[PDB]
């Protein structure tokens, strides 16, 4: 009975789509409030950040480097760059290209709203892994994004949560 | 049905009473039933102990569960009679003539009623007085 | 029926049937007719079962912990009543105890939406989750299982509150307090 695969015992969401990584988990209903697109590019969002902080957390800590360190940028761990990045400016230098890519997209979710067409979270860069491939394929990539993208979330967390629990070596 | 439930309730506790002065005690119980002394002062050393609170707490049960029926025969949506508890499991009066069910049933009111008078020198006698098989108080020497 | 098995002095609940699992007609105090502050029958039947199930697993584990000792990992919590143990692991895992917490909040949470659309859909019988749902066959099973479940839950609520009374006293383990009765 339009129940969620995710929650057999609860009826699925309405208001959801039927596009990748739909599988009825909404239990609290946000989508019946805010717009599904927006939601969809929030998610995304989230967990591409989260993807590459992990990636870069973990490197940091297990040593690599860029080798012409700034000043002090060395005997510091991914717990205590974020000062040290500030002091020397690079957190600065991050954040305003940070901001400004920002921006662009205030603009372009706007117009995805508006009905522009573009899909939540696509912006047109895909190195040619998309050319030429059909909407299977296409929508299987798309899965698999946000598949890792969700799982990436609770890496990066338990992370940066364990390091500080517990100073110590990459493994925490 | 309070005439009836102070009359049971005083009958039990007579009898008790008494063989608590007999010296009766449960069977498997151990020193602080053992060490009581006196009826007269065992209220006070089971409130201590606070077994008496366990007993309200199951005494209380009983009261809630089997109150609400009166509520019910005053709705008028039940006939039951007072003191019907519909409680007979050795079938005394069962398929027995009314007449002799009136019997039995006065039979229990007047013990009743004699135990509820009974119960009061059994604790103003031995309050005033001494605890024993009579009860009695030193007329001579003082009371209180 | 004018009369309940269990109270044969006064006229049977109506709300409640024999149909239901573990009707024995006993409510002296009618509270199943209550549907106010969003609370009905419905609430009612899966608040039982929900607390008769917590109930069941707390009286298992407290007494595995007491008979077969602690699990691997844990050997800080060595007191056997289950109470202190409680307190030992606190005072040395409680990252394990508070995250469980934290799984349960979303969980209930989700158990509570379930149940409230449930109940105005119809959809939905107390008590039911979706685990093992295929277990039972013929429903006939389905109801005696049933039954059961209420009947070893409704003993096992007494027996769950007597060990977190009694080791918040006597300050020994239940097993052992019950050989010293025997003993
Ligand atoms: C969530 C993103 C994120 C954030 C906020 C930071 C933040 C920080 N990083 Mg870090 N890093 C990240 C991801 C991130 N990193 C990833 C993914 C990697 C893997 C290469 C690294 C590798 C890395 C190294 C090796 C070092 C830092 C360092 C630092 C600190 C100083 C900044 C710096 O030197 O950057 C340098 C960051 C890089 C060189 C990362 C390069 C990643 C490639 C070049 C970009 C790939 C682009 C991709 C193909 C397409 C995306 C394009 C567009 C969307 C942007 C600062 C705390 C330094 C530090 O703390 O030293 C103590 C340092 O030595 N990072
Ligand atoms: C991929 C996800 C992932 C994995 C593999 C682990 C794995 C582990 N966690 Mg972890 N954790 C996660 C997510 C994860 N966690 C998240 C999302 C949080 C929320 C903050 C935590 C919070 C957390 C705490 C608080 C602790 C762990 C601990 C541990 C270790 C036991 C083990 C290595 C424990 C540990 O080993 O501490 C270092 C511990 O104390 N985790
Ligand atoms: C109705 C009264 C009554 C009767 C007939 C028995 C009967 C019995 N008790 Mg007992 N007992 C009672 C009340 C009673 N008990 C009360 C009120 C207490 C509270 C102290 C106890 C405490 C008690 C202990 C501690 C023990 C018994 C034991 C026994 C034995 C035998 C079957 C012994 C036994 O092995 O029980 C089977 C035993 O060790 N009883
Ligand atoms: C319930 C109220 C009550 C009270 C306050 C007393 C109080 C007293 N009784 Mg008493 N008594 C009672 C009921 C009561 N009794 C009942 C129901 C009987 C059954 C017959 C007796 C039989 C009785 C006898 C036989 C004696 C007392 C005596 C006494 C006095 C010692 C004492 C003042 C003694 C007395 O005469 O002292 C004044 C005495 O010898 N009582
Ligand atoms: C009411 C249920 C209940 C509760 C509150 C506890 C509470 C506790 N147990 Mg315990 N236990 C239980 C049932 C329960 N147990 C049962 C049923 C068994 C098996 C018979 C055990 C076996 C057991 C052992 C062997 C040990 C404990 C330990 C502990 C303590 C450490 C906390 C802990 O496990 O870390 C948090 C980690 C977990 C809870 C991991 C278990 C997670 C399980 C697999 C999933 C939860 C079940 C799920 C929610 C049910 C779904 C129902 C619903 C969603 C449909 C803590 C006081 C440890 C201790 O310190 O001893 C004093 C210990 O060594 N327990
Ligand atoms: C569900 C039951 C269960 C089972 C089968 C195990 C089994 C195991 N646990 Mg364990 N554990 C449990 C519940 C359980 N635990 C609970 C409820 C907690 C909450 C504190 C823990 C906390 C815990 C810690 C903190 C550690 C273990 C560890 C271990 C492993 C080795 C223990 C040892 O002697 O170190 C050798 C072993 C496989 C140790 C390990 O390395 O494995 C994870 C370890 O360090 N456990
Ligand atoms: C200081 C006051 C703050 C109040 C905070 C308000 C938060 C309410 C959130 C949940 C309210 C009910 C939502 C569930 C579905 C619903 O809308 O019921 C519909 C409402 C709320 O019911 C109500 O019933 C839900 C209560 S209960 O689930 O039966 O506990 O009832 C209409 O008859
Ligand atoms: C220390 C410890 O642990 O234990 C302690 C516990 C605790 C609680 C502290 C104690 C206590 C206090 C207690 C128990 C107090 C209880 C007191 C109680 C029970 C008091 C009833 C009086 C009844 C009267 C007066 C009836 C008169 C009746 C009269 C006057 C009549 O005319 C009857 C009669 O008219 C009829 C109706 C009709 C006529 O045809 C016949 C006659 C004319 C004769 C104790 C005792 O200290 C023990
Ligand atoms: C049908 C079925 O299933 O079977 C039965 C089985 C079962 C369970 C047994 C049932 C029962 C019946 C029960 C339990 C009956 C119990 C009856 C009981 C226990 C009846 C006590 C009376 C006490 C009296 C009269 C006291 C007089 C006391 C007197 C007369 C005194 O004055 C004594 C005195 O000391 C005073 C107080 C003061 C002193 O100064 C003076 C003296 C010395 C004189 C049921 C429920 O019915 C069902
Ligand atoms: C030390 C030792 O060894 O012994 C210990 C044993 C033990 C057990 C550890 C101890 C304890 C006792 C405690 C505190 C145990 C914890 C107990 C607790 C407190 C368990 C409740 C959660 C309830 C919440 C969050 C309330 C509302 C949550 C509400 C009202 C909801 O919003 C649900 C909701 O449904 C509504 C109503 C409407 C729905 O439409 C929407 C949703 C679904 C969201 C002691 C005292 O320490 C002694
Ligand atoms: C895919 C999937 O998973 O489907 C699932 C579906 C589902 C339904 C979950 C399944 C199930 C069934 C389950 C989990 C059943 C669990 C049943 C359970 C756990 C049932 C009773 C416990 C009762 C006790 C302990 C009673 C009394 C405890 C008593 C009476 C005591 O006296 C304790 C005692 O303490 C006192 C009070 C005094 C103390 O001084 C001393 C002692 C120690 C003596 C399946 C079929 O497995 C698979």
């Amino acid at each position: 009975a339009e129940k969620s695969a995710s929650l057999p015992f609860l009826e699925a969401p309405p208001n959801l789509d039927g596009g990748v990584g739909d599988l009825g988990f909404d239990p609290f209903r946000f989508s019946d409030f805010v717009p599904i697109d927006f939601l969809r590019e929030a998610e995304l969002k989230h967990g591409r950040i989260c993807m590459m902080a992990w990636l870069g957390f973990v490197a940091v800590d297990m040593g690599f480097r860029v080798y012409p360190a700034a000043e002090g940028f060395e005997s510091l761990t991914s717990i205590t760059a974020h000062d040290a990045a500030v002091e020397q400016g690079g957190m600065s230098q991050m954040l305003l290209w940070f901001s400004l890519l920002e921006v662009f997209d205030t603009i372009a979710v706007q117009q995805m709203l508006e009905g522009s067409g573009r899909a939540p979270g696509d912006f047109g860069l895909d190195g040619g892994f998309l050319k030429g491939k059909s909407q299977a394929e296409i929508d299987t990539m798309k899965l698999k994004e946000i598949v890792h993208c969700r799982l990436a979330m609770f890496a990066f967390s338990g992370v940066v949560t364990q390091a500080v629990l517990t100073q110590g070596p990459f493994p925490y | 049905e309070a005439e009836l439930k102070h009359g049971r309730i005083a009958m039990m506790a007579f009898a008790g009473w008494l063989a608590t002065d007999f010296g009766v005690r449960f069977p498997g119980a151990g020193e602080p039933y053992t060490s009581v002394p006196n009826a007269f002062s065992a209220h006070n050393i089971m409130v201590d102990s606070g077994a008496m609170w366990v007993m309200l707490s199951l005494i209380g049960f009983i009261e809630i569960s089997t109150a609400a029926v009166l509520v019910e025969v005053s709705k008028g949506e039940n006939d039951r009679e007072a003191g019907d508890f519909c409680f007979d499991p050795l079938g005394f009066c069962k398929g027995k003539s009314a007449d002799a069910i009136n019997t039995m049933k006065l039979k229990e009111l007047q013990n009743g009623r004699a135990a509820m008078m009974a119960f009061g020198g059994l604790a103003t006698q031995t309050a005033l007085g001494g605890v024993d098989f009579p009860y009695l108080v030193p007329y001579p020497n003082v009371a209180d | 029926a004018e009369r309940s098995p269990s109270l044969p002095f006064m006229n049977k609940p109506a709300l409640l049937d024999p149909s239901m699992p573990g009707y024995k007609g006993f409510d002296p105090l009618g509270l199943s007719n209550i549907d106010d502050v969003g609370i009905d029958l419905y609430w009612l039947r899966e608040a039982e079962i929900k607390h008769a199930r917590v109930a069941m697993l707390a009286v298992a584990g407290a007494v595995w912990v007491e008979a077969f000792g602690p699990a691997p990992g844990c050997e800080a919590a060595t007191a056997k009543n289950q109470m202190d143990a409680f307190w030992q692991i606190w005072n040395s895992h409680p990252q394990y105890i508070a995250a469980s917490l934290v799984f349960i909040m979303i969980a209930e949470a989700v158990s509570g939406i379930s149940t409230t659309t449930g109940r105005e859909s119809g959809e939905r019988e107390p008590g039911f989750f979706g685990f093992g749902s295929n277990f039972p066959k013929t429903d006939a099973d389905m109801k005696k299982m049933q039954d059961k479940e209420l009947e070893n839950g409704r003993l096992a609520m007494w027996a769950a509150m007597g060990l977190i009374f009694q080791g918040s006293a006597n300050h020994m383990g239940g097993l052992e307090a019950l050989g010293a009765t025997f003993n």
